[PDB]
């Protein structure tokens, strides 16, 4: 890599944010402010997304 | 050397649970 090079032959950093976006239990998480919880009343809810 | 294997090496193939059905 020399910085004369014309843009196409420029390095470039890449970064490839991979995710398991499973039924399984998470970790890596949204900022998301929780709630209390509610129960036998109809309610929206969002349990991890 | 050799043996039948029977019925093993059935795995739960998700992580979700499910009761009462015949998945497949
Ligand atoms: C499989 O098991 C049977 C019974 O033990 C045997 O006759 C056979 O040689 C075994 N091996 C193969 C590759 O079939």
């Amino acid at each position: 890599f020399q910085p004369t090079y014309g843009v196409g032959y420029q390095p470039y950093r890449v970064v490839v944010l991979s995710f398991e976006l499973l039924h399984a239990p998470a970790t890596v998480c949204g900022p998301k402010k929780s709630t209390n919880l509610v129960k036998n009343k109809c309610v929206n809810f969002n349990f991890n997304g | 050397a050799y043996t039948n294997s029977f019925t093993r090496g059935v795995y739960y193939p998700d992580k979700v649970f499910r009761s009462s059905v015949l998945h497949s």
